[PDB]
C-alpha cells in the first residue's frame, strides 16, 4: 500500500499534499453542480423533522443590572 | 477545550483548503447536507461582506 | 467507460446520491486521519511559503463587491 515516510501531521506540516487539494476540488464542484436554495427545499422535504425546537425557540433576553 | 481568542483570519476570500477545512469545522460529526448548504451560504455572506479597498495613509500622534 | 446515465441534478432532485454522501465522508475521514486542530492551524493559518502574493497578484474587482 505505497510508503509513509515521517509522521503524518510532520508529512503535510511541510506543505499541503496534492492528493487532499485534488479531492477538496471535487467536492466543491460536487456541491456546486446543482443549486443550493432548490436543493435545500428538497432535501428538507424529506421527512427528518424539519421542527427541531421550532426553530431552536430558546429563551434569551438580557439580563444586567448595575446602579443601585 | 477551545482555541484562545486570536484575531488574524476573516470570514470571507472563498477558497478551495477554506471550503474543506470550514466544512469539517461545521460539520461536527458527518452531515452532508449540513455542510453542503451551510459552505454555500458561508460563500455567499463570505462575498458580500468586505467592501473595497483603498489606500489610506494617515500620520499623526506618537 | 459505457452507458447514458441521467444527469447530476435530476438523479438528485429525486434522492440523494449515493457517490456524494459517500464522497463527503471520505474526505472528512481523511483530514481527520490526523489532529484537528493542529491542521486546522496550519491550514486555515498557514505561513504561506515563497509565493510573493502569486507573484504580485494586486487584486482590484475580482471578487468583493459588485452588487445584493
Amino acid at each position: 500500500g505505497a510508503g509513509e515516510p515521517t509522521t503524518l501531521l510532520q508529512r503535510l506540516r511541510g506543505t499541503i499534499s496534492k492528493a487532499v487539494q485534488n479531492k477538496v476540488e471535487g467536492i466543491l464542484q460536487d456541491v456546486q453542480k446543482f443549486s443550493d436554495n432548490d436543493k435545500l427545499y428538497l432535501y428538507l422535504q424529506l421527512p427528518s423533522g424539519p421542527t427541531t425546537g421550532d426553530k431552536s425557540s430558546e429563551p434569551s433576553t438580557l439580563s444586567n443590572e448595575e446602579y443601585m | 477545550g477551545h482555541g484562545t481568542g486570536s484575531f488574524g483570519d476573516r470570514p470571507a476570500r472563498p477558497t478551495l483548503l477554506e471550503q474543506v477545512l470550514n466544512q469539517k469545522r461545521l460539520s461536527l460529526l458527518r452531515s452532508p447536507e449540513v455542510v453542503q448548504f451551510l459552505q454555500k451560504q458561508q460563500q455567499l455572506l463570505n462575498q458580500q461582506v468586505l467592501e473595497q479597498r483603498q489606500q489610506q495613509f494617515p500620520g499623526t500622534s506618537m
